[PDB]
């Protein structure tokens, strides 16, 4: 069986690794192996008695000295040990041998490990620390000071986000398993030490790092669903708030104070969850939170305020179901969720306003403790608006139903005031668009949608800003049309026509998107009041700019618009049928490369043929071009659309004793004379793609139950080589349509041959081949063969280059 | 003030080029590129480094893309549509109109990110012209300088309040045929990121023409897999001029869905460096492959990924006289790497092995900067620190000693995911 073969290949390559001389770039291979050792299917290659022997040999080869014994194999070794450390049998074999102890000592006694050995060792620590015996060893070895060293000093930032998880896991598991508080107190004191010791610019780094680590520990306890005693230990022995409030006293920085305020707020929320869970009102959190926010008011800092409000919101949403949503602060019924968003929105409203006109309507949502803080904010009084908007729209992942409505209304107000720097404008328009399309803020929820459309019309019309904002404006108008449905017409009349003539690509494509949206609205969903808006001048300009605008995406968008607005009767009867449209489609479907637009031309043709009539003189050319549109080197979309055309045509024509037998035989005769069975054979036996195969298989299968019943040359070389390509092109600069109407005659295969030639050929093998080969393309054995070839061959002149 | 750079890719490596110039209190993202090796989520740069679990990014002030190679552009739709991003994306006009074609071709080869994502990702793009100081919101001033190495490549000069950075990306300081040499004024930045692909490093051009001519005469066909743009237009002047100065009669087919791009490239070329049809070039179809006489077929893609080039290669393989002049690096996993690596057998759709007997060749055409070019660039710019990100580890280690020896500067070589704090 192949298992011994792949194990032998792995044995050979592992034997290659240990050799003292090594020079191999192209790191990919290593990571590939690691991923292919993670999959559970290869679970036998770790069970074999070879890998642990390799690990032992490499470690006893690295522990005495590795000045140069392994450049990068060590990282693979540690990751492989971590992959081994899962408990079936490896844990006791690793325990009985001196592997894990030597690895930890190796990590301890080194000085300048490159940041891939470190992550491997930390991965080993994480994989071993989930088990009880691993925790016993870690408690024995006094390992945590190394983890503090990593999470405090190193520059990797992929290590610290991995080291802190192991650190917090030891702290939580030691606390919650009823183990001695001596070790937990020692860990916490070791974390706490750079602050207690201090109670320039060098100690501040240690202070900030340990504050951030403490905040991470507290937030991870906040995620927890069970009662833990870590917070009481943190409050009692190393009294936290008093030390932190003494720490804020001397040192001064705006960036550094965000960390102290987030650790204080995270501590408050963690204390709530781990004191209220077991020993009413929430006043104890209340006074602390509000004097904290008052201190942020008094310090006169803007960005830290909105960031802290954001994080308070995130944490409260992180509490989850165990939150009453109504806090009894002091004899009151104060719902907490609204005051966070009031604090969040207020800097934006106060910044863009400049004496209150609209915030006064908002503040009745807030309660008196928020009113006093707002009234001292106003007395307390840069680019702060866009930061607040981006914070608000960072919150949108977790924001349930009504705060979305409130923030949408506030953004509507700030947009209305901004209309009557463009960065705030672009930010608010993007945010309003994404909130509307996510939270379904249809006209019943918003109040002043007329102001929205009017200010958007002014923006689109009278000032002509840069094109990065006009696109967003047209997207907003599109959302307003298709969601705020229940003035607009005279505003959207000339601006569409003017923007369809814009100098830039980015505006014309978006305007075509808006036009096809409002044309799709003009169907049965909405009355014809939109149609006469379109019926002024739009279908001529759409057609004659779909003809030639010299940008491929523009022509694609125009063709799909013209497909959408051709199946409505008023436009076709008034101003579209006069233009010979099918002629231009036939010209496009054949004599036009860049086949992103050919597929949508096929769609437009499908709509025209299905919902209208074409002249009887075009049918031969039509079917010839349609047969050509699938046979030949075309992209997948064109072939799939053309097969959709043929299936729709076949089924549509099919709905029109002996008499039924003769009529049905005539129907198959009419469809085969133009050629449909033979083209299916030639597309089935030859065309190689993924989804076309399933489409053809399901089509033929659905069909086949309703079917079976019925010297001299060197002077030119040196002359070429001694002139630039700018001088071989000055010389180069200075010096049919509508295919013949009987192209389909060759693809005219009768029904009788379609019996036999479909009976002989296999069906599921065609769809099976191209998927099974892709599954076997990157199997483990192929990777081992490739990496053996890479190791044995050493071509120095083959350089990894800019792809 | 402390400049921090933390390459999420392309540090002691190539591909996934992505650098985070967090400096002056304003986050900036350099090139956003893909890695055509890995097929898992490692293909695009890891973005959990900035905002974990957050599908919207509100930290980077601006994203700067140097040139259109798919190790500097391929992740841009993923960075702008899957992970949200709505801020500006500054890039040059030829790169702006060349990138969608390459991204669409990569989409077709890889089948995930739809054409709608391609369009929406580049409605955000802002184009920048050379030597024109354009400002993001306030005290984030960007200038672009002519670089080389591909059509429409520039290297950028970023200033945030008396702290300048010059990011080169890709450049070429030697004079050449296609594009000349990059130029820089006497700005004195507090950093200069650079390239070190050719730290250790005519004859690469004569051996192309003189070999393809001597191979086409013997009745053997020639296959040249290329991408849509880039290197496919480096050669289609040499072959056409070689077969117009010397009268030849063999056809050189050109892979039909490619020919209109050869007009756009040379339309932009004469604008950048300082209708169009070819004489002996005619596009071809799947029927011409089995025809008996000699040909020189260009095809897409350029690493024998999948598509036209693989089906052509699957039929011309057993013949001895045929040849496959791959013109660029072939990454791990493409049939190109096995063939350039001495494989004489390659597997296929149903346990079929094509016994390659064709004469595979390899000729690099990229024209990066060699060893002398980087010290020439340093002598023109005179920075305060030097940083090398693009290339292999040992070559940068060797170049660091020479830089320290000559100019007495420092030199940093970060790994993937390692902040490099630089002081003043
Ligand atoms: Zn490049
Ligand atoms: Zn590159």
């Amino acid at each position: 069986q192949k298992q011994e073969e792949t194990l032998s290949r792995l044995r050979t390559i592992f034997d290659i690794f240990l050799r003292e001389n090594f020079s191999t770039t192209n790191n990919v291979y290593f990571e590939k192996l690691l991923t292919h050792l993670q999959a559970k299917e290869n679970a036998f290659v770790l069970q074999a008695p070879f890998v642990v022997e390799w690990v032992d040999r490499c470690i006893t080869a690295v522990t005495e000295d590795f000045k140069k014994i392994h450049p990068k194999v060590i990282s693979f070794m540690l990751n492989l040990t971590s992959f081994l450390a899962n408990n079936e049998w490896m844990i006791v074999r690793l325990r009985e041998l001196d592997i894990v102890n030597r690895a930890v000592k190796l990590l301890q006694r080194e000085h300048n490990l490159s940041p891939s050995i470190k992550l491997g060792g930390i991965r080993l620590m994480k994989a071993i620390t989930v088990y009880s015996m691993g925790l016993a060893f870690l408690r024995m070895h006094r390992i945590w000071t190394l983890l503090i060293q990593y999470s405090n000093n190193d520059h990797t930032l992929y290590v610290v986000r991995e080291a802190r998880q192991v650190l917090y896991n030891m702290v939580y598991k030691s606390c919650d398993k009823l183990h001695d508080k001596a070790v937990t107190l020692e860990i916490l004191s070791e974390i706490m030490q750079p602050i207690h010791d201090n109670l320039d610019n060098e100690m501040l780094h240690k202070i900030s790092s340990t504050l951030d680590l403490l905040s991470y520990i507290l937030q991870q306890t906040l995620v927890l669903e069970e009662r833990t005693t870590l917070i009481i230990l943190l409050k009692e022995h190393h009294d936290f708030e008093i030390t932190v409030w003494k720490l804020i006293d001397m040192t001064h920085n705006p960036y550094f104070t965000e960390k102290i305020f987030t650790t204080l707020s995270s501590y408050n929320f963690a204390l709530l969850l781990h004191e209220k869970l077991l020993n009413e009102e929430f006043t104890e959190f209340g006074l602390a939170f509000f004097n904290l926010m008052k201190f942020l008011i008094t310090r006169k800092d803007g960005l830290s305020f909105v960031k802290l409000a954001e994080l308070n919101h995130v944490l409260w949403k992180k509490l989850g179901p165990r939150a009453p949503k109504e806090i009894v602060i002091q004899q009151e019924r104060v719902t907490f969720e609204n005051q966070l968003i009031c604090f969040h929105m207020l800097p934006l409203l106060f910044s863009m306003k400049y004496f209150d006109a609209y915030v006064v309507k908002l503040l009745e949502i807030s309660c008196e403790q928020t009113l006093r803080l707002c009234y001292t904010m106003r007395d307390n009084f840069a680019g702060l608006a866009n930061k607040c908007i981006h914070s608000l729209l960072a919150l949108e992942n977790v924001l349930d139903r009504e705060q979305a409505v409130t923030v949408c209304q506030a953004l509507l107000y700030v947009l209305r005031e901004a209309v009557a720097d463009p960065q705030v404008l672009h930010s608010v328009m993007v945010g309003l668009r994404t909130l509307i399309e996510r939270f379904k803020i249809t006209w019943k929820e918003s109040v002043e949608t007329i102001g929205l459309v009017n200010c958007l019309a002014f923006v689109l019309e009278n000032t002509s800003m840069d094109a990065r904002c006009t696109v967003q404006a047209l997207k907003l108008v599109q959302l307003a049309v298709e969601h705020f449905l229940s003035s607009a017409l005279v505003c959207l009349g000339p601006i569409i026509v003017k923007r369809m003539h814009d100098t830039m690509w980015e505006v014309r494509d978006t305007t075509l998107e808006l036009t096809t949206s409002i044309a799709s609205i003009s169907r049965i969903k909405f009355p014809a009041f939109q149609r006469f808006l379109i019926d002024s001048k739009i279908p001529p300009i759409v057609y004659e700019m779909a003809k030639n605008d010299s940008e491929v995406y523009v022509r694609a968008s125009a063709f799909q618009c013209l497909s959408q607005m051709v199946s409505i009767n008023l436009l076709w009867e008034n101003g579209l049928s006069q233009l010979d449209l099918v002629d231009h489609l036939l010209f496009v479907m054949y004599r036009e490369t860049n086949d992103i637009v050919r597929s949508e031309a096929v769609i437009t043709l499908m709509k025209i043929y299905e919902h209208r009539k074409i002249h009887e003189k075009y049918k031969n050319t039509l079917f010839s071009t349609l047969n050509y549109c699938v046979i030949g080197d075309h992209h997948t979309e064109v072939k799939l659309n053309a097969l959709n055309f043929w299936r729709r045509e076949f089924y549509r024509q099919f709905s029109n004793e002996k008499e039924i037998q003769t009529s049905i035989a005539k129907v198959f005769g009419e469809v085969q004379q133009y050629g449909y069975f033979g083209i299916l054979l030639k597309c089935l036996r030859e065309e190689t793609s993924m989804e076309v195969l399933e489409f053809l298989i399901k089509g033929v299968k659905t069909m086949t139950e309703k079917f079976e019943r019925y010297t001299e040359a060197d002077e030119v070389i040196e002359s070429i080589l001694n002139s630039q390509d700018a001088q071989l092109l000055e010389k180069a600069f200075e010096t049919k349509r509508h295919i013949d109407e009987f192209y389909y005659k060759q693809f005219a295969v009768p029904l009788r041959q379609f019996f036999e030639e479909l009976k002989t050929i296999d069906l599921d093998q065609l769809v099976k081949q191209h998927q099974e080969w892709f599954e076997c393309k990157e199997n483990f054995t192929s990777l081992l063969d490739d990496i053996l070839g890479a190791l044995k061959r050493d071509d120095e002149n083959m350089i990894s280059d800019c792809y | 003030p402390d400049i921090k750079i933390t390459p999420l890719g392309a540090g002691q490596d190539v591909g996934r080029s992505c650098l985070l110039l967090s400096m002056g209190g304003k986050n900036i993202m350099l090139d956003c590129g893909m890695h055509m090796g890995y097929n898992d989520e490692r293909r695009f740069p890891d973005f959990s480094y900035i905002v974990p679990e957050g599908p919207i990014t509100s930290h980077i002030d601006c994203v700067i893309i140097s040139h259109f190679h798919l190790d500097h552009c391929g992740a841009l739709p993923y960075m702008s549509e899957i992970v949200g991003y709505t801020g500006p994306i500054y890039m040059t006009h030829p790169t702006k109109a060349i990138a969608p074609i390459l991204l669409e071709d990569m989409r077709k080869v890889a089948v995930f990110f739809t054409t709608q994502m391609i369009k929406d990702c580049m409605k955000k793009v802002i184009p920048v012209t050379l030597h024109q100081s354009m400002m993001v919101d306030t005290d984030l001033e960007i200038k672009a300088y002519y670089a080389g190495h591909v059509l429409g490549a520039a290297m950028f000069w970023i200033k945030v309040g008396s702290q300048s950075v010059v990011y080169t990306g890709d450049y070429n300081m030697t004079p050449d045929r296609h594009l000349g040499a990059a130029w820089i004024d006497k700005c004195r930045p507090d950093l200069l990121i650079s390239e070190s692909t050719y730290a250790t490093t005519r004859c690469r051009e004569r051996d192309f023409l003189k070999k393809v001519h001597e191979c086409v005469a013997k009745g053997g066909k020639v296959l040249i897999p290329v991408f849509a743009l880039g290197r496919a237009q480096e050669l289609c002047i040499l072959l056409e001029t070689y077969w117009e100065r010397m009268n030849l009669k063999y056809p050189i087919y050109f892979a039909l869905g490619l020919t209109e791009k050869a007009n756009t490239y040379y339309k932009m070329f004469i604008t950048w460096t300082n209708m169009f049809d070819f004489k002996h070039i005619k596009p071809f179809d799947k029927a011409y492959i089995d025809n008996p006489g000699a040909m020189v077929v260009f095809a897409t893609p350029g690493m024998l990924h999948a598509g036209l080039s693989l089906q052509i290669f699957k039929k011309w393989a057993p013949n001895e006289n045929n040849m496959v002049i791959m013109p660029g690096y072939c990454v791990q996993g493409t049939v190109g790497n096995k063939i350039l690596g001495g494989a004489k057998k390659v597997e296929f759709e149903n346990r079929q092995v094509v016994e390659v007997k064709m004469a595979v060749e390899y000729m690099s055409f990229s024209a990066h900067a060699d060893a002398k070019g980087i010290m020439q660039l340093i002598q023109n710019c005179e920075p305060k620190n030097v940083m090398l990100v693009h290339g292999e580890a040992g070559k940068m280690k060797f170049l660091r000693s020479k830089i320290k020896d000559e100019f007495n500067l420092e030199t940093y070589m970060p790994a993937n995911g390692e902040t490099c704090v630089i002081s003043t």
